[PDB]
């Protein structure tokens, strides 16, 4: 049995158990992964890796995460690209930006990604988003074209609570989240 | 108290390696926001069977 | 508020969230520190670093670990050095081996090293260790001198289950040790 | 069951950085034994 845990309440400006990635950032309080400019990057990672699956037993892990994220757009009704989180590879790097939140590269299914995303996409990409054009939560995985999508209204500045967990014995992936 | 909820089957012994990193990422492009966190918390666990 | 913990039931192959340096090597159900041969060393770290303390709060952290070792001497009447749990510095790495366990440099109090040690020491080194010639636990801060020590019958090729735990409130680290 | 106890007053704040590494070590020098761990556990918190 292998147990992997941590609760971050409030960030140091030093944190040294995340790693960062473009222009991520801490500082007493909150974790900044993208300030509001455009064309720009920002991820952290938690440090330790993560023992997910074992190939020889065939077991897969139990996980639950949860985080409070905020959203600051300055002009409230032009706002781009989004938040994810996101399960990668160790040497996981900064993939193309935009669109494709800095963990993809693509709208079709590669496997060489080896990732799966919750995406909350807050900008309509026409070559692949939901036809419905609303700003939405996504299941991705390999591809930035979710598998599935819910529409989610955006509320600018407020804190967004979100819980995600990962059933092992069913494989459904939960997510959840909830404004005040 | 407004809740949304998605949710699926991903089997991620299919697509994912043995050891992973999570973590997250925020993006702009020609448009922009800022995107923050406030609280982060994990944990996960897998038999040995 | 700030929490890190993880569980090992049994060591694979692949121990990824672990950092070896030395001969440290996993195996197939064992951590691996030394081999039994001569002059060696072999340490194993947990790769994400540790809030213990906190600069604006002056706040500690109160911590408790757990763990089974065995010792095996083919000669068991020529038994050295011995094996230690450390708290050091992130960028941590072996300092002198034989009667420094890997951990310290000198027998008088050095403020650079900023370790402190729990050891479990097999060899008698005349210079600092207790005049009974018996081996020992001890308590080490920034010295292989250690500031306290209890004798231990050392049961060689047996299980020894340790819980070393530390209490903020009082700054009181107490180590157990059990055979069955 | 065979145990062994010890408690020392260590003042960590003073001793060690705020953010350490944790982990294990173990030598031998003109003698020698094998040494290894079976399983591990920790928790820690601050507030
Ligand atoms: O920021 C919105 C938008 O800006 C550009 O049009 C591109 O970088 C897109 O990928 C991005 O989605
Ligand atoms: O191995 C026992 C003993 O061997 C030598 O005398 C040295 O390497 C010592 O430091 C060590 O303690
Ligand atoms: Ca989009
Ligand atoms: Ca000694
Ligand atoms: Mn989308
Ligand atoms: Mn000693």
């Amino acid at each position: 049995t292998e147990t992997t845990s941590f609760l971050i309440t409030k960030f140091s400006p030093d944190q040294q158990n995340l790693i960062f990635q473009g222009d991520g950032y801490t500082t007493k309080e909150k974790l900044t992964l993208t300030k509001a400019v455009k064309n720009t990057v920002g991820r952290a990672l938690y440090s330790s890796p993560i023992h997910i699956w074992d190939r020889e037993t065939g077991n897969v892990a139990n996980f639950v995460t949860s985080f409070t994220f905020v959203i600051n757009a300055p002009n409230s009704y032009n706002v781009a690209d989004g938040f994810t989180f996101f399960i990668a590879p160790v040497d996981t790097k900064p993939q193309t930006g935009g669109g494709y939140l800095g963990v993809f590269n693509s709208a079709e299914y590669d496997k060489t990604t080896e990732t799966v995303a919750v995406e909350f996409d807050t900008f309509y990409n026409a070559a692949w988003d939901p036809s419905n054009r609303d700003r939405h939560i996504g299941i991705d995985v390999n591809s930035i074209k979710s598998v599935n999508t819910k529409s989610w209204k955006l509320q600018n500045g407020e804190e967004a609570n979100v819980v995600i967990a990962f059933n092992a014995a069913t494989n459904v992936l939960t997510v959840s989240l909830t404004y005040p | 108290v407004t809740s949304y909820t998605l949710s699926d089957v991903v089997s991620l012994k299919d697509v994912v390696p043995e050891w992973v990193r999570i973590g997250f990422s925020a993006t702009t492009g020609a448009e922009y926001a800022a995107h923050e966190v406030l609280s982060w918390s994990f944990h996960s666990e897998l038999s040995g069977t």
